[PDB]
């Protein structure tokens, strides 16, 4: 929910 | 309970089936009775390679309701009373102007070249149907039962409804073809305009 | 290139070379008719696919609500403004994000890639 | 009688269709039966449209697509397809106005409900197969109205967003203020609380 | 390994039945311990 | 007549609308309200008519002599939910009471039967059964 | 998913990982080597490239414009108007003409930015598809300088020829059928 | 000469017949009476570069049809005949193809519910009765 | 001339009852369908009920089972089915015959779906002037077959056995 190499 | 939609051509690809595309398609008649029988259009994967096989390489089969063995499509149509191959690709193939989807009905045409007998194609149904058959007479009309009720049920169950049923199935290969040459995009599962 | 189908039989012909006269002839196995072939390309297989979209486009997309359309870009053919904007829409068309804009407006009917 | 319908307005059946006459036209599938080929599509599925809207042929949970790529129009009477209402937009401007709020205020000694609105034309139910069809605006005001163009097209509007969240979500105070997971839990919290 | 240019010391692939077929059980053993702390150490956790 | 920035309280008004006309649990009454209405009856009118014959009895001349009896179903109906007691005396059944004893809900369905015999007498005679 | 992207590689990590060196899968989902340059190799990306052309596999299909296979009844007919030119060069002193010639023709257009990506070479191609069918293939292979690289490929003459007496009318796949199949066992097995 | 053959001198003679397609209501119109010769006038007008065919209804049996063209080429069409006398024979072939339209479009529309719940008469549904059976 | 504004309008009539039925024959385009070759031709009931329906039932039927035991043999061949259907000439296609064998053999289905909604009528020039419109019994596609060696089912079954057919199939449709 965050970002593409963080977390959904 | 949530279900998928009866009486529409879905098209997936299954990478674990020899299939490299398989077009399904459940039908139901009129949910009035009888169980949703399935009746699926395949195209064999080019990965098998043979002198003849990758000579061929993509060959269309059709899974037919009670019919235990996988049967090339042009029998069916041939079994169906389409017995010239112009008119199966007539159905097949709404266009003879593209060249590339002949290109991909040439294989399964080559395969079926030695039935050119609608009574043999029904025989042939027939011989391979799960359930024995005892002479050629009676696999004939066995066969001939089953392509007319268990086979596409919707399209229609009696009433010399051959013309209607061989122009879905044909709509069922012309779909199957497209997604194989890529100018239709594989069917979602999810979709929930699919699951009633 | 193109499926010729027999007048005798309505079935496909298959390519055969006469040894005799060194010439190509389209002969069903079924029926004995043989036609002399044109062409003389028998298979043509383009593994790059490089077939341009512009042909497969439909004329009747412009009617989408839900496509874009720009008026920035006029119509080549009747200077048209307005022009709905799609991409390749299509499967195996390897990696290209080319807009095939398509002519509003009725019958125009022009389809162009810039 | 969308079949009837349908061979009353042009629709030329499988048997009698000339082979080569097929690639041109749509195919309109009823139920998912082909049942025969369009010439002219864009009429006959405004005819059906406007039918479906006075509710005289159609019924209201028919549900007509048409994929203009692929030249095929399909009109479902299938039971089990799940529908939501949308507000109707034609041109730019939204058909609901301000009479049929008012006649719907005085609900009571007007008798004017839902059905009366949804026969009207105002409002329409669209199935998913269908909405992938409708350009649709969150908000009327703000998407209809003119802007910097982004979309001018929009054919249905939403009568409120937050009708998207089922019965048990729908009690969460701010639920945009919240994480997603938040609310997922209190979705399963809320139906073991005591009352 | 045997092309020309590539390093036969150092050059090293993520499967294990190719390292035991290649090169023997005690590199197996090294290479199973490095992918497992590779695996275990990503995140950046700390097993002995 | 567009409702310009008055839309908070138009929108809630047609949903209020929505709600009031149909409830939260619209589909499955409806869909229950389909299936006894029609589905039932569809079901009744799409089974075949029973088709009965002797096999060959009394071994006489046997010209077609062994009767036919057909059956046709008919014309479905339901009545409100009942509940008969150890005395057999029909009474309606109201839903506390079937929760409190523990009763199922339900309601008593009848269908009219055709019954035409065909003995080969020259002579069919076409009995009808109301509400069996 | 939450990989980075400075790997440049798909790499499988986490539970499925542990669950691949866990159970000794014999085909791991992502098997992947780490190649190591020895010397200069290392040092200039020139030579890492030749050193990743040497280790990557590279087949006629990746290659391949596009091929054809005509009916030509006479080589020096030259049906295709482009190869007339460096056929009547070849010839001019014919190679394995006193065999025979078959008069199917297969021809295989190569992308040239394919071509020079591998930095393959018309020579070594030919040499490739020579060495892979032996005599049973003939090719003919235009010049660089040629804005469309061509190659022209015929079956054996000698077995065009059939050098037998008999000549047993088996007639197995005739000759476009065999020129077909050996079409695709070309493009997906070359290994060039 | 025989009982299967079929008798192709409308062939011969290349007799030119028309092929329609006209709604229940005109058919049922005609099959009411069907017997006194007469059913309305068929009305072709051309000119330099068009031509139009309308069909006039009886005013007898009211108590315009304009028809619609479409092209034969893709189909060859012909008609055959099966006597009582079990002689078969062909009319002719089929020259044109044209569809009859209703001239009214919504009022039109009223007739055609009255069909569809003329035809949803014999469809039967359950009934819901107040007194249990006894 | 008067060509360019010629307005012609005719009499319709429709007689109760015709002694000849009408009905609809129709041949695929792409057939090439032509009557100056057809001398004669055989229009007649399909008897395809031989191979599946009747006569199938002869040898066992007259076989010779009596008294008792003719009784049970018919009861029981009843009852195991469901009573076979026999020979009903007007519900079965039509088979056609252009000029004896040496000609073409088409066949016809009737068509299915009925026209419920639907009627077809064939106007015919008469002396009288007047337009006759005759309503269509039935519709009839006629398809062809082809007058070339067929294969034997029992060679077919052997040959599709061989389904990887590597030689020319050519050469064994020439065995044949
Ligand atoms: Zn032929
Ligand atoms: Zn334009």
């Amino acid at each position: 929910i965050w970002g593409i190499g963080c977390n959904p | 309970q949530e279900k998928m939609a009866t009486n529409t051509v879905y098209v997936f690809a299954k990478k674990d089936s020899k299939y490299a595309y398989t077009g399904e398609c459940r039908s139901c008649l009129e949910n009035s009775s009888r169980p949703t029988s399935t009746i699926w259009v395949s195209m064999l994967a080019r990965g098998g390679q043979g002198a003849k096989k990758s000579a061929i390489g993509q060959r269309i089969v059709a899974t037919l309701p009670y019919i235990k063995q996988e049967v090339p499509i042009i029998i069916v149509f041939r079994a169906l009373g389409f017995v010239s191959d112009r008119d199966i690709l007539e159905h097949i193939i709404y266009d003879f102007e593209d060249p590339e989807m002949m290109e991909m009905v040439k294989p399964s045409l080559d395969e079926a070249f030695v039935i050119q007998e609608q009574n043999v194609a029904l025989n042939f149904i027939g011989s391979r149907g799960a359930k024995p058959g005892v002479t050629k007479e009676k696999r004939i009309k066995y066969a001939k039962e089953v392509l007319q009720k268990e086979m596409l049920p919707h399209v229609g169950v009696s009433d010399f409804c051959e013309t209607k049923k061989a122009y879905f199935l044909g709509y069922m290969v012309h779909r199957l073809l497209l997604a194989a040459l890529g100018r239709r995009e594989l069917d979602d599962r999810d979709h929930y305009g699919n699951k009633r | 290139v193109g499926i010729r189908f027999c007048q005798e039989c309505n079935n496909m012909l298959y390519p055969k070379e006469d040894k005799e006269n060194r010439i190509l002839l389209y002969a069903c196995r079924n029926c004995d008719y043989q036609q002399e072939a044109d062409n003389s390309c028998i298979y043509v297989n383009k593994i790059t696919h490089e077939v341009d979209e512009l042909t497969q486009i439909i004329a009747d997309v412009s009617q989408d609500p839900t496509l874009p359309r720009t008026e920035d870009h006029p119509c080549q053919k009747c200077g048209h403004k307005e022009a709905v904007f799609f991409q390749s829409h299509s499967a195996r068309a390897e990696d290209a994000m080319r807009l095939y804009y398509v002519c509003t407006a009725p019958h125009c009917g022009h389809r162009w890639t810039e | 009688p969308i079949l009837e319908f349908l061979e009353e307005w042009s629709m030329e059946n499988l048997e009698e269709i000339s082979p080569a006459a097929i690639a041109d036209a749509t195919k309109i599938f009823v139920n998912g039966c082909w049942v025969g080929i369009h010439k002219d599509p864009e009429q006959l599925m405004n005819t059906l449209r406007k039918l479906r809207r006075q509710m005289d042929i159609i019924v209201s949970e028919v549900s007509m697509i048409r994929d203009i790529r692929e030249r095929e129009i399909r009109i479902y009477t299938d039971a089990g397809r799940i529908c939501r209402p949308l507000l109707i937009v034609e041109k730019q401007k939204l058909l609901l106005k301000k009479r049929h709020i008012d006649q719907l205020k005085e609900r009571e000694y007007n008798n004017y409900s839902w059905q009366d609105l949804v026969a009207s034309g105002v409002v329409e139910y669209i199935d998913t197969l269908e909405e992938e069809t409708v350009m649709l605006a969150m908000t009327p005001d703000d998407l209809q109205e003119k802007e910097v163009a982004y979309c001018s097209t929009y054919t249905h509007c939403e009568i409120h967003p937050s009708m998207i969240l089922g019965v048990c979500a729908s009690i969460i105070p701010f639920p945009d203020h919240n994480q997603s997971p938040r609310n997922t839990y209190q979705s399963a919290m809320g139906k073991q609380a005591m009352g | 390994l045997s092309e020309k240019d590539v390093d036969p010391v150092r050059t090293t692939s993520n499967d294990i039945v190719e390292i035991f077929t290649v090169l023997g059980i005690e590199a197996v053993r090294k290479a199973l311990e490095r992918e497992l702390y590779h695996v275990i150490s990503f995140d950046g956790s700390y097993v002995n | 007549e567009i409702t310009p920035d008055l839309w908070q309280e138009a929108c809630w008004i047609v949903i209020s609308s929505y709600f009031d006309e149909k409830g939260l649990v619209r589909q499955q009454l409806d869909s229950f309200d389909e299936f006894i209405q029609m589905s039932v009856q569809r079901i009744v009118e799409d089974a075949p008519p029973i088709d009965l014959q002797a096999e060959a009895q009394h071994a006489s001349g046997e010209v077609e002599e062994p009767p036919r009896y057909l059956l046709k179903f008919e014309q479905i109906y339901l009545s409100k939910p009942t509940h008969w007691e150890r005395d057999g005396a029909p009474s309606p059944m109201m839903p506390n009471e079937a929760r409190l004893r523990n009763l199922t809900y339900s309601a008593p369905l009848y269908v009219d039967i055709t019954k035409t015999v065909i003995k080969e007498g020259e002579e069919q005679l076409q009995t009808q059964h109301q509400k069996t | 998913f939450h990989y980075a992207g400075v790997s440049a590689k798909n790499v499988t990590l986490g539970v499925p990982r542990l669950k691949e060196l866990i159970n000794i899968s014999k085909k791991p989902k992502t098997p992947s080597l780490t190649v190591f340059l020895l010397g200069q190799s290392a040092r200039d990306a020139e030579r890492a490239k030749d050193i990743l052309c040497r280790l990557e596999h590279t087949t006629l299909r990746k290659v391949t414009a596009n091929t054809a296979i005509y009916y030509d009844p006479n080589p020096q007919s030259t049906v295709v108007a482009e190869d007339q030119e460096w056929v009547n060069v070849y010839y001019e002193m014919p190679d394995f003409d006193v065999a025979r010639i078959s008069p199917w023709l297969l021809r295989v257009e190569l992308d040239r930015k394919h071509m020079t990506d591998r930095k393959l070479t018309m020579e070594q191609i030919a040499e490739k598809i020579n060495a892979g069918f032996g005599d049973d293939l003939n090719c003919i292979f235009n010049d660089d300088n040629a804005e469309k690289l061509v190659l022209r490929i015929r079956i054996m003459n000698s077995d065009e020829n059939k050098m037998q007496e008999e000549e047993e009318v088996v007639d197995k796949m005739d000759d476009d059928v065999f020129l077909r199949c050996i079409e695709s066992n070309m493009l997906t097995d070359m290994t060039l | 000469a025989e009982r299967g053959e079929l008798d192709l001198t409308g062939a011969k003679q290349n007799t030119g017949v028309w092929l329609v397609k006209v709604p229940k209501y005109l058919s049922q119109q005609w099959a009411k009476a069907s017997g006194r010769g007469e059913v309305g006038k068929l009305r072709i007008a051309k000119t330099q570069g068009r031509t139009e065919v309308s069909f006039t209804l009886n005013e007898d049996l009211a108590n315009e049809h304009p028809f619609v063209l479409q092209s034969v080429g893709g189909q060859t069409l012909t008609v055959f005949t099966e006597s009582s006398s079990d002689k078969l024979s062909l009319e002719g072939i089929v020259v044109q193809r044209a569809e009859c339209r209703p001239a009214a479009s919504e009022n039109y529309m009223r007739l055609k519910r009255l069909q569809i719940e003329e035809s949803s008469k014999p469809v039967r549904l359950s009934q819901q009765l107040d007194k249990v059976v006894t | 001339g008067p060509s360019s504004q010629n307005v012609t309008e005719y009499v319709v009539r429709v007689p109760k009852n015709t002694t000849k039925k009408y009905n609809i024959m129709a041949f695929n385009a792409a057939d090439k369908v032509n009557f100056a070759t057809w001398n004669q031709a055989r229009l007649e009931r399909d008897l395809s009920n031989k191979k599946i329906y009747q006569e199938e039932e002869m040898p066992e039927s007259g076989a010779g089972s009596e008294f008792n035991r003719k009784l049970r043999e018919e009861a029981r061949r009843k009852k195991y089915g469901i009573v076979l259907k026999e020979f009903r000439p007007e519900d079965q296609p039509w088979l056609l015959r252009v000029n004896g064998k040496s000609g073409r053999k088409f066949k016809g289905i009737k068509k299915g779906g009925v026209t419920e909604n639907t009627s077809y009528y064939i106007f015919t020039q008469c002396p009288d002037g007047a337009f006759e419109a005759f309503p269509v019994h039935n519709w009839y596609n006629f398809t062809p077959l082809a007058r070339h060696r067929t294969l034997t089912a029992e060679e077919a079954e052997e040959e599709w056995e061989r389904r990887n057919k590597v030689l020319n199939h050519f050469s064994i449709m020439q065995q044949r």
